[PDB]
Order: structure tokens, then C-alpha cells, then sequence
């Protein structure tokens, strides 16, 4: 009986900034977690930070969370902005007195021939061809 | 990491944990786009293997009697169950759920519609040091869009100075069952200026095995090296 | 009058579930089970019975191989059933006293089934989950010839030795114990005498406001709340008119005074 | 549907003396989604080591739970029994009348 849904899909930022990622939730539980996760371009899935329920709020290492538990909406906040933290994040939740599954989000991402430093390929100096 | 497989045949996952501070065990699935759902857990103390919700009873299957190396098949499969596969146990503290590396697992009609990369380096703009230079490599006609890739020039590998498409680009996006293609845009100089340096951009294609059945008149696209080569002049 | 025993399977999610069995003689708890050593724990001297001590083992080894299969036919059903996570499974089964047998299922709080006889049989109401619930318990016909022969045999031998060790702990009298207090105003120019009780047993009682003689009907009487020693707790309460009130009394008659009943007078300062 | 609510009552088992040992005890009784948290609060912080009994049912199916601790009650302290629940969009706090 519960939903984790996050709205952006793909968003750009300017190196050494801050920047934030919200999460919106529907839960019918008084005790619980929710996490955020880093899944990079590898597939490899990392844990970022945890909070939930009456926890303050947390900040764990250059990174806070802004909690708004009346109005259930949970926000990353990241901070001092580095360049290789440049992957997708998901947005999960679980119960607390009886930990099990997650659900999460739909993921935010974050970011002859003649090359401008038939294909389109991406840019990443400029390297795009 | 990586397994192709037709449909209506079997597969198994094997998926890696740091060491054990193992309990339940779940497994997860995730497709570009939707959301990352649970499957099912696999329960060692009793081997018990119950799914969840609506997923049809013995079409997965779970037996890794092993902390670290345990395994997980999937069978009759179809052209929908196709994306990462992740295994995932919580920790001592029950504080975070740790996850492990995922097998990215790819299901087509046919055998055949893999093939290897096109890989081959490309001339640059003849402006060059008019004091830098830029010499890429690119892949195509390569499916699934699933490779790995690097430069190793002068016999030693790359590191720096190389930024790497992440996303293959699909030559005919269109039909959903073509090609896809990926750059390697990467020197100083005097580094190619000089005409005793060598490229040997190589991409290691993922494919069939020896196990797998080939009927096509081609070559059947096993997991293979290839590379190209390339020099300089000095005019 | 009747000795039952309760199981308490709660399943909160799909690798999380707890399973509690205890044996009750009415209100008092007798019997306990640890599943970590799956063993009886008798809570009393007397809570053995008249049984033997080899049987009491016969009878631990079938209840944990009875906890133990039946708490995993659950999960393997829930979709089966169409059991939705998270949900509850509670049983209850005894005999009373002189010789009628029960034993009753609930899925969600609500009658799920029932074992009459020699078989399992839905409530009507239940719908039909119960029926198909019931096909999967009406397999098996050892469990319920097993079953069958714990009610009707084992239960009213057991309860005839529990009872008459427990003798000395029934029928035993601990006289109670008063104190009036102030109680929340019910409203303007109105308060309210509160008269409280603890330390009674056996739950029979009679307390009652009074003023000389003429019980003040006007008197509240609350729940009997439980001590954690056997014991019993009773406030009674009465609405006066902010005055009229110095001239109450609470009465307290109970089978250990002896036929003194308690009385306290209220004071108001 | 089927969500009860709990019922909360608090209590002493013997007459409030300034300085004399006594037992606090909260019931919860009638509910029926059957997890829950029962906390003891003594001038607002959690009461710890806070003894129980074991859970069980009655006729109508429906869940009681028996906790209780010791403590010496003075003039300046006051305690309550905080109820956290399924059925609860607060946690429901019971305070102990004395007088």
C-alpha cells in the first residue's frame, strides 16, 4: 500500500555547485527507512544515505536531506559538487521493525567522420563526434 | 556481467557479495525506464523460494548454496524478462541493504542478429597542430550494445586523457533489433607528429559461446578481441 | 470453566513472521512454547497435570512438528489462498468444564473456519476462501483423526488433573484494596469521586458509592484491568454537584473480607 | 475494514505515596492489526526496562497486551503511557491521573 515516485528524469548542472533530487512517497507505515542509492553507468549500485520516521535530519558526509514528513516529501540534498559523482539515483523505502523488499523510484540522471572539438553519438575539451 | 541468450531457453545468473554477513537473500530486476521491483528471496536456512505478487511460480529458481558465489535461473524465457539482474542481502545492523554487482541479461527471437563490433580509427581534421591532435576509433554493427573498449597504444593500457561515449547510439532506431555504435574521441603534438607511435584501439565484444547452437552462414559472434591500428607522418 | 489453547501466527511480510502459542485456563496463563528449544514451558508447579512425564514429551514432539509444518503451509499458500501480505492466522482450541470441544480459526480478525466432529467446515459469512481453506485441511486425514483425538480424549483427562493440582491456586483469597482520588470534572459546578480497588482475587466483586445505606445509582463502574500478579483493578466513579458530596461512602464486598466489607469516606480537602 | 483501535488504560496497584515503591500498569486492549508500540514515558523520556506479558486474544478475536514497570512517584514527576499504532495518525498519549 505504498508508492515512491521521483518527477525529473534528466537534469544537467554546472561543476562545483549544489543540486537536489527530490522523492515523493504515500505510506501508510509509522516506522521506516527511506534510502538513496547510486546505480552508475556500470550497473553497479552504491549506498548513499539513511534516514526516516522521526531520525532529525540527515547528513552523513556531503550530503543532507531535507525532511518534510507532513507533507511527505524527502529532497538529496548534494553539496559541493564533484564532477565523477555524475551517475543515476534511485529512490527507496522499507519498513523498520520488519525489514524486507524496497521500492523505489523511476531514477533521475544526471549528467568518414569529423568530430566539432550517419551517427549523432554525445558529448563528454569537447570529445563529441 | 553479461549474457545473451534466445527465447524459450534457460539461464543462470551468478552474482557476487562482499564475503558473507549473509541472511535472507533477495534478488532484484531493473529495466531502463520503469523501476526496480523484487522478484523473490531465497531463504538458505530452509531453502524456501516463494515469489511475489503475480510472477509465475517456477520461472525462477534460486540454489547457490554458497555465501558469495550463489546462482539464480530463470527459464522459458521471453522477449520482456530482459535487463540487470541484482542480488541483495541487508546488513549485520539491518541498517543498509548492500547490493551486489548485476548480470545484464539480454533475450532476442533468433540466434542470430549478434554480431561483432566495426572497429577502425578515423583521419582527423588536417589543421592539427594549427598544437594538439585528436584521433578516434569508433565501433558499430555491433548488438547487443554491450562492449567493452579501450586505446592501449605503444603496448601499454590507457588511462587518462579519454573520455568514452557512454551510450551506445542505435544505427536504425526504428526497429528495435539493430545495431548500436559508441566513440573513443582521445594526444600532444609531438606524440603524433613523431612517426614511431602506434594505436591499437581494441573493443571486447560480449556473445555466444561454444555451447551455443550457430545456424547462420556467417561467423557465430563469440565473445572476441578486435582491434585496429593505426600511425603518424610527419607532414 | 474451560482450559483452550491459542496460536498466534502473524506474517508481516514475506520473509518476517511470528508464531505464538500459549495454553490459557480462562483468564490465568498456564503453558508456554519456545520454539528456540521447542519445548512446553509450564508456568506453574501444577501446570503438568496429572499426565505422565514421557507423554508430555509425546505430546511437545507432535506440537513442534505441528507448528513447524503448519507454519510453512502458509507461504507456499499465500497465493494460493489469495492471503494478503501483511495478515493474520489466529486458532483457538479447548474443552470446558463437566465436556464440549472447540476449535476455531480466524484469517484477519473475522471467522475464517471452524472443526466440528471430525472435519473442518467454513463459516457461511467466511465466503469462499474458507471452503477452499477447508479442502486443503480436509486432505490430509491423519492430522484430523490426530487432531479428533486431542479434543475429544486428551483434553478433558488434562483438564480434570490441571484443575484439581490448581486446587490450592483458584480457590486461594487475597483480600483487596481501596483508595479514593479526584476523577476528571464532568462538567460546570460538577466533580467527580473516583474509587479505586487493586489486589483482589478471585475476579468477583461488588463496590458500590453509597450514602448510609441508599446506594448511590449514579455510580460508574469501570472494566476489571489485570496486575501482572494474579491480581485484579476496578475504579468506580460518581458525578456530584460540587456539593451534597461530603457525605459519601465507598463499599467494597469481596468473598476474601469474610463479610467486612471495605469502607472510605470521602473528605474534599 | 478490519483495523481496530486500542484501548489505553492507566493505572497503579497501590495508593500514589511520595517515596514508596509502586507499579505502573498500562493495558491496550481491542485492536486487531496486531503491532504496535507501547511505551511507558516518565517526564517525557522513554521508560526502559519496561516488562510485558505475553500476547494473546479475545472472544471477538481481538488483541490485549499487559506492561507495567516499578518506580518511586514524587511530586515534581509526572508519567504517562504513549501508544503508537497502525490505526494512529499520532501516537496517543494516556496520562496517569493522580488526585
Amino acid at each position: 500500500a505504498q508508492k515512491v515516485t521521483q518527477a525529473q528524469s534528466s537534469v544537467s548542472m554546472p561543476v562545483r555547485k549544489a543540486v537536489t533530487l527530490n522523492c515523493l512517497y504515500e505510506t501508510s507505515w509509522w516506522s521506516y527507512y527511506i534510502f538513496w542509492y547510486k546505480q552508475l553507468p556500470s550497473k553497479e549500485m552504491i549506498f548513499l544515505i539513511r534516514q526516516g520516521s522521526d531520525e532529525q535530519n540527515a547528513k552523513s558526509g556531503r550530503y543532507s536531506v531535507n525532511f518534510k514528513k507532513a507533507a511527505k516529501s524527502v529532497a538529496l540534498t548534494i553539496s559541493a559538487l564533484q564532477l565523477e559523482d555524475s551517475a543515476k539515483y534511485f529512490c527507496a523505502l522499507g519498513e523498520l521493525r520488519w525489514p524486507d523488499k524496497l521500492i523505489f523510484g523511476k531514477g533521475t540522471r544526471v549528467t568518414s567522420v569529423c568530430l566539432f572539438t550517419v551517427y549523432i553519438t554525445d558529448k563528454c575539451s569537447n570529445s563529441a563526434v | 556481467k553479461s549474457v545473451i541468450r534466445q527465447t524459450g531457453s534457460s539461464a543462470e545468473i551468478t552474482c557476487d557479495l562482499a564475503e558473507g554477513s549473509t541472511g535472507y537473500i533477495h534478488w532484484y530486476l531493473h529495466q531502463e525506464g520503469k523501476a526496480p521491483q523484487r522478484l523473490l528471496y531465497y531463504d538458505s536456512y530452509t531453502s524456501s523460494v516463494v515469489l511475489e505478487s503475480g510472477i509465475s511460480p517456477g520461472k525462477y529458481d534460486t540454489y547457490g548454496s554458497t555465501r558469495k558465489n550463489l546462482r539464480m535461473i530463470l527459464r522459458n524465457l521471453i522477449e520482456n524478462d530482459s535487463g540487470v539482474y541484482y542480488c541483495a542481502t541487508w546488513d549485520g545492523d539491518y541498517y543498509k541493504k548492500l547490493f551486489g554487482s548485476g548480470t545484464t541479461l539480454v533475450v532476442t527471437e533468433d540466434l542470430k542478429n549478434v554480431f561483432p563490433p566495426e572497429v577502425a580509427v578515423f583521419e582527423p581534421s588536417e589543421a592539427e597542430i594549427s598544437q594538439k591532435a585528436t584521433l578516434v576509433c569508433l565501433a558499430t554493427g555491433f548488438y547487443p550494445d554491450h562492449v567493452e573498449l579501450s586505446w592501449w597504444v605503444n603496448g601499454k593500457e590507457v588511462h587518462s586523457g579519454v573520455c568514452t561515449d557512454p551510450q551506445p547510439l542505435k544505427e536504425q532506431p526504428a526497429l528495435n533489433d539493430s545495431r548500436y555504435a559508441l566513440s573513443s574521441r582521445l594526444v600532444s603534438a609531438t606524440f603524433w607528429q613523431n612517426p614511431r607511435n602506434h594505436f591499437r584501439c581494441q573493443v571486447q565484444f560480449y556473445g555466444l559461446s561454444e555451447n551455443d547452437e550457430w545456424t547462420q552462414d556467417r561467423a557465430k559472434p563469440v565473445t572476441q578481441i578486435v582491434s585496429a591500428e593505426a600511425w603518424g607522418r610527419a607532414d | 470453566l474451560s482450559f483452550h489453547v491459542i496460536w498466534i501466527a502473524s506474517f508481516y511480510n514475506h520473509s518476517w513472521k511470528q508464531n505464538l502459542v500459549s495454553g490459557w485456563l480462562s483468564d490465568l496463563q498456564t503453558h508456554t512454547w519456545d520454539s528456540n528449544s521447542s519445548t512446553i514451558v509450564f508456568l506453574w508447579p501444577w501446570s503438568r497435570g496429572n499426565f505422565s512425564n514421557e507423554e508430555w514429551k509425546e505430546l511437545e514432539t507432535l506440537f513442534r512438528i505441528r507448528t513447524i509444518r503448519s507454519f510453512e503451509g502458509i507461504r507456499r499458500y499465500a497465493h494460493e489462498l489469495q492471503f494478503e501480505y501483511p495478515f493474520e492466522i489466529q486458532v483457538t482450541g479447548g474443552c470446558e468444564l463437566h465436556s464440549g470441544s472447540f476449535l476455531q480459526l480466524a484469517y484477519q480478525g473475522s471467522d475464517f473456519v471452524s472443526f466440528q466432529n471430525n472435519s473442518w467446515l467454513p463459516y457461511p459469512v467466511a465466503g469462499n476462501m474458507a471452503k477452499h481453506f477447508c479442502k486443503v485441511l480436509n486432505q490430509n486425514q491423519h492430522e484430523n483423526d490426530i487432531t479428533h483425538n486431542l479434543l475429544s480424549d486428551t483434553c478433558p483427562r488434562f483438564i480434570l488433573g490441571l484443575l484439581d493440582a490448581g486446587k490450592a491456586h483458584l480457590q486461594r483469597q487475597v483480600k483487596p484494596e481501596a483508595w479514593l482520588s479526584h476523577g476528571p470534572s464532568p462538567g460546570p459546578g460538577h466533580l467527580q469521586l473516583v474509587c479505586h480497588v487493586s489486589g483482589f482475587y478471585p475476579k468477583p466483586v461488588w463496590v458500590m458509592w453509597m450514602r448510609g445505606e441508599q446506594e448511590q445509582q449514579g455510580t460508574q463502574r469501570g472494566d476489571i484491568l489485570p496486575s501482572a500478579d494474579g491480581t485484579w483493578y476496578l475504579r468506580a466513579t460518581l458525578e456530584v454537584a460540587a456539593g451534597e458530596a461530603a457525605d459519601l461512602s465507598c463499599r467494597v464486598k469481596h468473598s476474601s473480607l469474610e463479610g467486612q466489607d471495605i469502607v472510605l469516606y470521602w473528605e474534599g480537602s | 475494514g478490519i483495523q481496530r483501535t486500542p484501548k489505553i488504560q492507566v493505572y497503579s496497584r497501590h495508593p500514589a505515596e511520595n517515596g514508596k515503591s509502586n507499579f505502573l500498569n498500562c493495558y491496550v486492549s481491542g485492536f486487531h492489526p496486531s503491532d504496535i508500540e507501547v511505551d511507558l514515558l516518565k517526564n517525557g523520556e522513554r521508560i526502559e526496562k519496561v516488562e510485558h506479558s505475553d500476547l494473546s486474544f479475545s472472544k471477538d478475536w481481538s488483541f490485549y497486551l499487559l506492561y507495567y514497570t516499578e518506580f518511586t512517584p514524587t511530586e515534581k514527576d509526572e508519567y504517562a503511557c504513549r501508544v503508537n499504532h497502525v490505526t494512529l495518525s499520532q501516537p496517543k498519549i494516556v496520562k496517569w491521573d493522580r488526585d
